[PDB]
């Protein structure tokens, strides 16, 4: 139930600086007043972030970095697949109130998915048809997102912190607790970011990058915490 | 004697063996176990469809216990090839599928692989290489009715025959004749589908019976329906070997005082070596030690004067030592727990040394 | 001929280099036997074809 759209809303994208952001917790074993190396896929320290303010389709290759300065939760939807259509299996994600709303199947996509607010609000018309499927899962502010997808398993880490700076990215370290595991297994290429609502959103701005594999030394506080964490490959000081 | 290799010893120390406290029982700790797999609405549902419309049910992301299923003594015919029933419980594959349906009781053996018949090859097909199960059982007292249950329809009439898990659901007129019709019966025109007569006065082997075959598919993803897995109790202060949550160890397990954070499941200290786990149960944080282990040594004046010896158990407590669970009075000291030697008061001269600054020597022994 | 009879079932599995010819009704099931064949039991030995 969409239709197309007139207002092509495309802006040319900025960059960022990405400082040193991006971290989760990489093992579920606890550990106290320890620095432990562990190499794995990341986002690489003091990279550029591209800057988005219809939304297109970007790949997502071994992993995605999303986050959002937003304010009352603005950013609800996620498309994720190949094709993004009836012939290969694609994921739809909603944030609601509860933690995560999961559909895994292949459903249809127009040019302009989006949910719809109703002002009590009831509206949902981002696809078209059902075919077939079993996979269903159900459980001012800085929001950063990873996604995953590795060995047959989808993994979404997640994390919200208190900002009050506009523009950059806030110069500061926290890590990201697990948050979603999926047992199940997807060869997505690329995702798509869902629009909120003829639709009026001019003001939807998020950060995205990429991760690449390498090794990371990450100190571990008495409490189990991260609070600090040191690149490799990136200065002859880091390597000491 | 036997590790010298010899039939004369003379004064000294020596090592012999070793020794450490052996486990006590056996502990496992599991998650609670819950989402049972719905199969009471497949194997006690209102009614079940036609043989040549049968009911696919799908599967996945649950447990299902075949135990009580196989325990089940109101099934006529039991049938499994791929496996035995007694291993249900342990090997399992990605999903199961279910094909619920109704025939005649002299038709159930008709459905097994590499079967011919009526039902085998124009309502449901089964693969030579089927894996799974075969459940049939009585339903006279439900589907069949003394007025006579048509409701119930079986392909008789088709060129060819059906593949493996097929089902044809056509109503055209089967033509024999190479005479057309047009959807109408005539000299060589009759319909496919014949209705069933079941009814109460009908003897055995014409009665109608639930016929549900459960097969087990093992594609790529990960295996999620089996059997459940077992589930024990704890014990403290008595070390043993337990297996939390497929994380399988030795070692004592005490009241710990850490704080995990709330996704983590057990911590380490150092070289990778697990020293605190939580338990799947109750979430509760325990302490890991495994019980003291150590070499023991002979404390022997020499062969040549006389004949009696003291034992040492290098670093251990005097709480736990086990012949010489008695022998003499004991003594507990840094370097370890003495046998057979007796204390005193006095400070002579050093002989056979012992460790942390104490030494013993032949008056007894001293 | 039916001169040549083999065992289909057993409690466990053989140690190696010795014999069986316990010629006795198997259960089968988790109802006990008792001397009788009934349902869940079958006769560990048979003939070939
Ligand atoms: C439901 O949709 C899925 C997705 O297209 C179909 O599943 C495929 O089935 C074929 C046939 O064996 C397999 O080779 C593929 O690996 C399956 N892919 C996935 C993603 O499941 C399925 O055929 C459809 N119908 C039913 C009844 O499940
Ligand atoms: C690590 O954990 C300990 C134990 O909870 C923390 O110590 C407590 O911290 C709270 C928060 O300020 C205080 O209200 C308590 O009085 C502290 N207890 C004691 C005994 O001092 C500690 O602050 C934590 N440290 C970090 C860096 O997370
Ligand atoms: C598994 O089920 C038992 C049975 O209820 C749970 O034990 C209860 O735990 C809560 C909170 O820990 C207590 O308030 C109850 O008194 C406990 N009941 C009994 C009978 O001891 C247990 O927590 C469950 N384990 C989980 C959910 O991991
Ligand atoms: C050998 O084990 C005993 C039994 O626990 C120890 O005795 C207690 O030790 C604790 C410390 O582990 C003390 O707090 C108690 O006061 C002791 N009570 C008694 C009655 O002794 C003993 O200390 C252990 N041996 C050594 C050398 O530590
Ligand atoms: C990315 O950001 C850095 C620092 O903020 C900047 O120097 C660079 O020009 C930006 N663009 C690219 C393509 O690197
Ligand atoms: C994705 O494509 C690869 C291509 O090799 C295939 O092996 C894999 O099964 C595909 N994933 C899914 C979920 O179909
Ligand atoms: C379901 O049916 C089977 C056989 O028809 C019977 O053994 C079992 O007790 C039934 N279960 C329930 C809950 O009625
Ligand atoms: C034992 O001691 C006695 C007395 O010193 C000595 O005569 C004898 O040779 C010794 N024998 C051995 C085997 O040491
Ligand atoms: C001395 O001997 C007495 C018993 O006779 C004993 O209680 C005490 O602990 C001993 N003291 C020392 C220092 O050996």
């Amino acid at each position: 139930q969409c239709v197309n759209f007139t207002t092509r809303t495309q802006l040319p994208p900025a960059y960022t600086n990405s400082f040193t952001r991006g971290v989760y917790y990489p093992d579920k074993v606890f550990r106290s007043s320890v620095l432990h190396s562990t190499q794995d896929l990341f986002l690489p320290f003091f990279s550029n972030v591209t800057w988005f303010h219809a939304n297109p389709v970007l790949p997502f290759n071994d992993g995605v970095y999303f986050a959002s300065t937003e304010k009352s939760n603005i950013i609800r939807g996620w498309i994720f697949g190949t094709t993004l259509d009836s012939k290969t299996q694609s994921l739809l994600i909603v944030n609601n109130a509860t933690n995560v709303v999961i559909k895994v199947c292949e459903f249809q996509f127009c040019n302009d998915p989006f949910l719809g607010v109703y002002y009590m609000e009831s509206e949902f018309r981002v696809y078209s048809s059902a075919n077939n499927c079993t996979f269903e899962y159900v459980s001012k502010n800085l929001r950063e997102f990873v996604f995953k997808n590795i060995d047959g398993y989808f993994k979404i880490y997640s994390k919200h912190t208190p900002i009050n700076l506009v523009r950059g990215l806030p110069q500061g370290f926290s890590a990201l607790e697990p948050l979603v595991d999926l047992p199940i297994g997807i060869n997505i290429t690329r995702f798509q970011t869902l629009h909120i609502s003829g639709w009026t959103a001019g003001a939807a701005a998020y950060y995205v990058g990429y991760l690449q594999p390498r090794t990371f030394l990450l100190k571990y506080n008495e409490n189990g915490t991260i609070t600090d964490a040191v690149d490799c490959a990136l200065d002859p000081l880091s390597e000491t | 004697k036997c590790t010298l290799k010899s039939f004369t010893v003379e004064k000294g120390i020596y090592q012999t063996s070793n020794f450490r406290v052996q486990p006590t029982e056996s502990i496992v700790r599991f998650p609670n176990i819950t989402n049972l797999c719905p199969f009471g609405e497949v194997f006690n549902a209102t009614r079940f469809a036609s043989v040549y419309a049968w009911n696919r049910k799908r599967i996945s992301n649950c447990v299902a216990d075949y135990s009580v299923l196989y325990n089940s003594a109101s099934f006529s015919t039991f049938k499994c090839y791929g496996v035995s029933p007694t291993k249900l419980n342990d090997l399992c594959f990605t999903n199961v599928y279910a094909d619920s349906f109704v025939i005649r009781g002299d038709e159930v053996r008709q459905i097994a692989p590499g079967q011919t018949g009526n039902i085998a090859d124009y309502n449901y097909k089964l693969p030579d290489d089927f894996t799974g199960c075969v459940i049939a059982w009585n339903s006279n007292n439900l589907d069949s009715k003394v007025g006579g249950n048509y409701n119930y329809l079986y392909r008789l009439f088709r060129k060819s025959n059906l593949k493996p898990f097929e089902r044809d659901i056509s109503t055209e007129i089967y033509q024999a004749g190479s005479t057309p019709c047009n959807g109408v019966k005539g000299f060589n025109c009759y319909f496919p589908l014949q209705s069933y007569g079941f009814q109460p006065t009908y003897g055995v082997g014409y009665q109608p019976y639930r016929v549900v075959v459960l097969s087990f598919e093992l594609l790529h993803a990960p295996a999620t329906v089996c059997g459940p897995k077992k589930s024990t109790n704890l014990v403290k202060n008595k070390c043993v070997n337990f297996n939390f949550n497929g994380l399988t160890g030795t070692g004592v397990l005490t009241e710990s005082n850490k704080k995990f954070l709330p996704f983590q499941q057990f911590g380490r200290d150092i070289a990778d070596t697990t020293d605190a786990v939580r338990d799947p149960q109750t979430l509760e944080i325990l302490d890991i030690t495994p019980c003291s282990f150590g070499g023991v040594s002979v404390i022997t004046p020499g062969t040549n004067t006389s004949n009696q010896v003291a034992v040492l158990y290098q670093g251990v407590n005097c709480t736990e030592v086990p012949v010489y669970s008695t022998g003499s009075n004991v003594f507990q000291t840094r370097a370890g727990c003495l046998i057979g030697a007796e204390h005193v008061n006095n400070s002579y001269e050093c002989d056979i040394p012992i460790g942390a600054g104490i030494c013993a020597s032949y008056q007894s022994i001293i």
